[PDB]
C-alpha cells in the first residue's frame, strides 16, 4: 500500500 | 541553529539542498525557515514537506530492514539496540515536524489550502509515530492522526473540488492510515473508491495540467485499490 | 564516542548498519572498532572501506552538483556558501580517514594485503581531497596520493599475483588519478593496459570463483580505456 | 572515468 511519494517538488 | 542566516537565503539553500540529495541539510534549512516566524507560500510548505518526507522516509526504511531481522532473530543485544537507536531518532524527526505545525504554523493557516496542508502533514506524522508504537500511549497515537486526517477531510470536501491535489493526495494517507495503522481495510477501500469516482467526475472541468496533476495521484489510488481487492 | 561499546558489538552494528543503507552510522561504528587498537581482519578492513566510501561519496556528489551550479552562477553568496559547507564536511570525513590510517593501522601492518588495502585507502582519500583542492598546498594533496599509490603498487608487485582483486582495485584507481587528477592520460591508458594485459595472462591459474573475481574489475580497467580511448 | 564502486562487500 503506497502512501503520496512526496519526495520531490 | 539557523537564526542568523536571512529567510531568502534559508528557502534558497533548500533548493539547493533538494538538487544536491542532501535531505537532512534541506529539513534544517527549512526548519530554520519556519521558525523565522512567517507563514509559509505555497511552494515553501512544499519545500518542507518535500525534506522531511526524504529524512523520515530514510528512517523508516531502516527502521523496516532491522525490525525484521530483530523478528526473525527472536544472538545478542545489538540487533534490538540498533533498531531502538534508530527508532528514536525517527520519534525526533517526527516530533520536531509536529512541533514546528504545533508552534505556530496551523494555528496561523486561515485558507483552507495552507491549513489542509499541515494537518494532512500531523496525520502523516502522528501515522509513522504509531508504526513504530507499542505501548502506553499507542491508542493515543493513533487517535491523534486520525483526529488529524479527519479534519483536514472535513475542510477539504467543504473548501476545494474533488480533484484538488492536496484533497487528493490526503484522502490517499488517511486510506494507508485506515488500511495499515487502524486495522479497517473496508474503510480504506471505501474511502479510495469514493474519492476516485468524485475526482473522474470533476476531471471534464480541468485545464490540460491541472488534469495531468490530478490524474497522477488518481492513479496511486487505483494502484492501492488494486492491490487492496 | 564508542568508547564503551565492545569492539564485536560496533563490528555487528556496522554490517547491520551496512543492510539497512545507513553508511554515516556504519562508518562511526567502523570508526570506533578501529579506534580499539587491534587490528583488522580482512573483512572488517572491506566493513571500514564500504562504510567511509559510501559516506564520501554522497558528498562527492552533492559537491559537484553545487559546483556546477556556482560555476554556471559566476545570484547571492548562497551557493558557494552551501557549496564551501559541504566541501568542508567533506574535507573532514577525508582527514578523519587518514588519521585512522596514520594512527595506526599502516604502521601496524605488515602482511602485503593488509599494508597494500591501506595504502590504496590513503591514496583515494588524498584524491578526494585534491578534486576540491584550489591553493597552497593543492600541489603537496596530488603528490600525496601520488606517494601513497606508488608505495602499494611497488608492495603489490612484488608480493602479489597480477590477478589479485586489491592489486587490480589499486591499479584502476591509480589510473584514475593519473587521468582526472594528474593530468596524465597516457600514464593512465598504458597503467590500465597493461594492469589488464599481466591479469589476463594470470586467470589460467585462478578457481571459478577467484576467475570471477578477477575478471569483474578487469572489465572496469576495460570499460575505462574504452572511455579514454 | 570509474573508481572501484567500492560501496556494497
Ligand atoms: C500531500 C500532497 C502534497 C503536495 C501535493 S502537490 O500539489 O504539490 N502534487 C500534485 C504532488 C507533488 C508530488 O508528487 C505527487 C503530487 C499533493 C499532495
Ligand atoms: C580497492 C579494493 C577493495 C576491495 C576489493 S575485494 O577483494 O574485496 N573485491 C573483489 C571488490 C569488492 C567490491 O566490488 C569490486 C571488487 C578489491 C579492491
Ligand atoms: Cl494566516
Ligand atoms: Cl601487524
Amino acid at each position: 500500500a503506497g502512501s503520496i511519494p512526496g519526495r520531490r517538488s | 541553529a539557523m537564526g542568523s542566516m536571512e529567510r531568502a537565503s534559508l528557502i534558497q539553500k533548500a533548493k539547493l539542498a533538494e538538487q544536491a540529495e542532501r535531505y537532512e541539510d534541506m529539513a534544517a534549512f527549512m526548519k530554520g525557515a519556519v521558525e523565522k516566524g512567517e507563514e509559509l507560500s505555497c511552494e515553501e510548505r512544499n519545500l518542507l514537506s518535500v525534506a522531511y518526507k526524504n529524512v523520515v522516509g530514510g528512517q523508516r526504511a531502516a527502521w523496516r530492514v532491522l525490525s525484521s531481522i530483530e523478528q526473525k532473530s527472536n544472538k545478542g543485544p545489538e540487533v534490538r539496540e540498533y533498531r531502538e537507536k534508530v527508532e528514536t531518532e525517527l520519534q525526533g524527526v517526527c516530533d520536531t515536524v509536529l512541533g514546528l505545525l504545533d508552534s505556530h504554523l496551523i494555528k496561523e493557516a486561515g485558507d483552507a489550502e495552507s491549513r489542509v496542508f499541515y494537518l494532512k502533514m500531523k496525520g502523516d506524522y502522528y501515522r509513522y509515530l504509531a508504526e513504530v508504537a507499542t505501548g502506553d500511549d499507542k491508542k493515543r497515537i493513533i487517535d491523534s492522526a486520525r483526529s488529524a486526517y479527519q479534519e483536514a477531510m472535513d475542510i477539504s470536501k467543504k473548501e476545494m473540488p474533488p480533484t484538488n491535489p492536496i484533497r487528493l493526495g490526503l484522502a490517499l494517507n488517511f486510506s494507508v492510515f485506515h488500511y495499515e495503522i487502524a486495522n479497517s481495510p473496508e474503510e480504506a477501500i471505501s474511502l479510495a473508491k469514493t474519492t476516485f469516482d468524485e475526482a473522474m467526475a470533476d476531471l471534464h472541468t480541468l485545464s490540460e495540467d491541472s488534469y495531468k496533476d490530478s490524474t497522477l495521484i488518481m492513479q496511486l489510488l487505483r494502484d492501492n485499490l488494486t492491490l487492496w481487492t
